[PDB]
């Protein structure tokens, strides 16, 4: 239900040190 | 986990440790998917080749943990297990097909900044995210290198891309099924890393670019050594076995 959202990261609009690398992996060919 | 790095704090608040009660021993990783429900690899609980055959009473989980070489007062919660459920088509004789199990907690755990459930993928989440070249995250307190049958102080994390089904099959003589996927960098991709012995039952998770939620796509299952050129880690395919998890969950 309210799963998948980390109190210390998403719920505080804060990003971990390597989460952009995963999103970049989706856009790259 | 090999060639990973220290998790930041509350980076993986669904991370669960699975222990033997006596003598107190860290067996495996797990993942929290509800207040009552913990998910792990079937071979953490039942593998007759290692005369391993744990019941509910034999075991205990520790949730919200970051260091094993600390005790984390008013942060980490410990829970006994009411029932263990192994996939009825779990196959240890051959290739660890459906290497999945569910443990139900005696008391529902309290959610905190350090304890929070991971989502399970739907149809579309599996379609959009479980594709070759797309990167998920693996975590655990497992072995630091390949060795014979590497304990780190801090929870370990590595991002690894999913690998095309044909390169997975070419890597190994072990028969793989639809209920599994493989992840890791090709030799001559330049990056490295892998799960390892001890990391089993730990989650392979991906961040949906649509709703910002973390989903558990895989369970650390098997490999040959850890982090070898031309080998990849094999993950239990969480979507293909979701209906079973649901039968078990929709039935208390
Ligand atoms: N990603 C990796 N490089 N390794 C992951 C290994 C994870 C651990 N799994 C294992 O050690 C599993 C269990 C049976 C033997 N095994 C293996 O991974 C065997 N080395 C290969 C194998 C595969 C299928 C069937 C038989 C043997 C868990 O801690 C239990
Ligand atoms: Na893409
Ligand atoms: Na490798």
């Amino acid at each position: 239900a309210d799963c998948g959202l980390r109190p210390l990261f998403e719920k505080k609009s804060l990003e971990d040190k390597t989460e952009r690398e995963l999103l970049e992996s989706y856009i790259d060919g | 986990i090999v060639e990973g790095s220290d998790a930041e704090i509350g980076m993986s608040p669904w991370q669960v440790m699975l222990f033997r009660k006596s003598p107190q021993e860290l067996l495996c990783g797990a993942s929290l998917i509800s207040d009552r429900w913990v998910l792990t690899a079937a071979h953490c609980l039942l593998y007759p080749p290692w005369d391993k055959n744990f019941t509910e009473n034999d075991l205990l989980v520790r949730i919200g943990k970051h260091s094993r070489t600390r005790y984390e007062r008013n942060i980490e919660k410990i829970s006994m297990l009411e029932k263990i459920y192994i996939h009825p088509r779990y196959n240890w004789r051959e290739n660890l097909d459906r290497d999945i199990a569910l443990m139900k907690l005696k008391k529902p755990v309290a959610f905190s900044d350090y304890i929070h459930p991971v989502c399970l993928p739907d149809r579309e989440t599996a379609a959009s995210l479980l594709q070759a070249g797309y990167k998920g995250r693996v975590t655990g307190w497992g072995n630091l290198k390949e060795t014979w049958t590497g304990q780190p102080s801090v929870l370990q994390v590595v991002n690894l891309p999913i690998v095309e089904r044909p390169v997975c099959k070419d890597s190994t003589r072990i028969r793989i099924t639809d209920n599994m996927f493989c992840a890791g960098y090709k030799p001559d991709e330049g990056k490295r890393g892998d799960a390892c012995e001890g990391d089993s039952g730990g989650p392979f998770v991906m961040k949906s670019p649509f709703n910002n939620r973390w989903y558990q796509m895989g369970i650390v299952s098997w490999g040959e050594g850890c982090d070898r050129d031309g080998k990849y880690g094999f993950y239990t395919h969480v979507f293909r076995l979701k209906k079973w998890i649901q039968k078990v969950i929709d039935q208390f």
